[PDB]
């Protein structure tokens, strides 16, 4: 999982 | 991916939390800020805070995992965090749209909107906004991989961009097109009573004291409707009520209509025609002397013609078209069907009967209505505040939404990949939307600044009571 969404 | 230290996300989230709590506390603690606009600013402050708090908390969660996969737990926490950000992004769009609805209705239907929008009704609307946005936000994160969700958010941003474009075009580009000049169109330039101003005006044109009707504008077939008025005067000519009426028709253009007006002028005597472009200073004196101003325009997008007249007490008899329809109410004038001389003749007859009673309050309603449409007024300043708030939203979310456009349209393109690699900077700009907005609210609301100044003095006493 990453910062925000749709990176 | 472009690196930005995780502490920046946490500190900006803290600055945003501190700023937006202060905003929510200030509106709640001050009864002077208990209006729908500030209540929609409050939901926008919650949405801003919740976005930066979730983005800040997410950074803390990610850093903790890089320090320590923890199976489904991290995915579940990620989906919940992203759902709060999505819900708050949708709620921030809805809040700005609600301030847009608020501003449009306070500018045109001020008294009507105020009676409808109670603390209960605005509380229900905000709750319904947040209920629909939390439901939509959760659903959007479930189908985040689906194009329909990403296209929906991009469409919602393009809607906000189109709203900003139209608001900038109206508030700044078209500022001097529909904005009333209170420095010029002021009753302070008029001397004496309206009775003597009308008496002197009618004596200047060699006429007796009667219900004075005034037309100002070009002589054309299908635009300002001088033909409608000329047909209406001919309808009224046969009536006995016409003898108590006075008509001043000003403007140049069609020699056919110029000659028609001049023919009725020499035929009736209570009809005066000035086939010359008169100075705004004299038009202002005419507006302050005449009882009614007839604007039988086929097309008038800006109510400025009516606004200018209403400032100086002239009760407008205009067509229910564009800006005239929006500015004139039952209390501030008589509206008629455009291109209908029979309905206009009846409106002039209605206005003649209306003049038998005291029109003093009717003119005061016109003056008050025209005054509220000034750029220096609370209604227009709020619309400028709205344009700044939407402008700041659009600017702060534009790189993220261009990144989203690129995510579904060109993820393979190196030119899109290079832009998409600066995603962390785009999230930082989203943090800034939550920091710049509290600074705008204070900058645009003098009352909120005063309440903020009371919190900085009370926080100085809080820290004093904290140690002692
Ligand atoms: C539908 C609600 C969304 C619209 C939001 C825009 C808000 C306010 C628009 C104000 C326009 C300025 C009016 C100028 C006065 C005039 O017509 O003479
Ligand atoms: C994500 C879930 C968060 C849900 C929070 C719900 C509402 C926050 C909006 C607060 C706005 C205050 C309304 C003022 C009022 O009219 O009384
Ligand atoms: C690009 C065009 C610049 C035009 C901006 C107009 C600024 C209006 C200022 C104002 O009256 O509020
Ligand atoms: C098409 C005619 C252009 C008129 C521009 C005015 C737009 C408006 O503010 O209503
Ligand atoms: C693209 C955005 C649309 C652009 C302009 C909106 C049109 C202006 C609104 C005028 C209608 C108001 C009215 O007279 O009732
Ligand atoms: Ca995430």
């Amino acid at each position: 999982l990453d910062h925000x969404r749709w990176k | 991916q472009l690196f930005v230290s995780p502490v920046v996300f946490v500190t900006l989230g803290v600055i945003s939390l501190l700023e937006n709590i202060l905003v929510i506390v200030a509106i709640a603690k001050n009864k002077n800020l208990h209006s729908p606009m500030y209540f929609f600013i409050c939901s926008l402050a919650v949405a801003d805070m919740l976005v930066s708090v979730s983005l800040g908390f997410e950074t803390i969660v990610i850093t903790l995992l890089n320090s320590t996969d923890a199976q489904s737990f991290t995915v579940n926490i990620d989906n919940v965090i992203d759902s709060v950000i999505c819900a708050s992004l949708l709620a921030s769009i809805c809040s700005l749209l609600s301030i847009a609805v608020d501003r449009y209705f306070t500018i045109f239907y001020a008294l009507q909107y105020h009676n409808i929008m109670t603390v209960k009704r605005v509380g229900i609307i905000i709750s319904c906004i947040w209920a629909a946005c939390t439901v939509s936000g959760i659903l959007f994160i479930i189908y985040s991989d689906s194009s329909a969700v990403i296209i929906c958010l991009i469409t919602m941003f393009f809607t906000m961009l189109a709203l900003m474009a139209s608001l900038y075009v109206h508030m700044f580009l078209m500022a001097r097109l529909h904005g009333i000049d209170c420095s010029f169109w002021n009753e302070s330039y008029l001397t004496g009573s309206r009775d003597e101003r009308k008496k002197s005006l009618l004596s200047k044109f060699g006429m007796d004291e009667g219900v004075t009707f005034m037309f100002i504008g070009r002589f054309d077939r299908g635009q300002k409707g001088v033909d409608v008025l000329l047909k209406a005067i001919e309808i009224l000519s046969s009536k006995k009520e016409f003898q108590e009426m006075r008509f001043i028709i000003i403007g140049k253009g069609d020699p056919e209509l110029e000659g028609w007006a001049r023919s009725l002028e020499e035929k009736h005597g209570n009809v005066k025609v000035i086939t010359e472009m008169l100075s705004r200073e004299f038009v202002r004196e005419l507006y302050g002397s005449v009882d009614f101003v007839i604007i039988p325009s086929y097309f008038e997008p800006f109510g400025l013609v009516a606004l200018e007249a209403m400032c100086l007490g002239a009760i407008p008899i205009a067509s229910a078209v564009g800006g005239l329809r929006d500015i004139i109410t039952n209390e501030t004038g008589i509206l008629v069907k455009a291109g209908d001389p029979g309905e206009l003749a009846n409106a002039i007859l209605k206005a003649l009967e209306l003049s038998r009673s005291d029109l003093s309050k009717f003119r005061e309603n016109c003056k008050k209505r025209a005054m509220s449409f000034s750029r220096q007024g609370a209604n227009m300043k709020g619309a400028i505040t709205l344009t700044i708030l939407i402008g700041v939203f659009v600017v702060c979310w534009a790189p993220f939404f261009l990144h989203l456009i690129f995510y579904i349209s060109c993820p393979q393109n190196p030119y899109c990949v290079c832009f998409m690699s600066h995603f962390n900077l785009y999230l930082i700009l989203i943090m800034c939307n939550s920091i710049i907005n509290p600074l705008i609210y204070a900058l645009r609301s003098q009352e909120l600044r005063k309440t903020f100044k009371e919190i900085i003095c009370c926080y100085e006493f809080l820290e004093v009571l904290f140690q002692g």
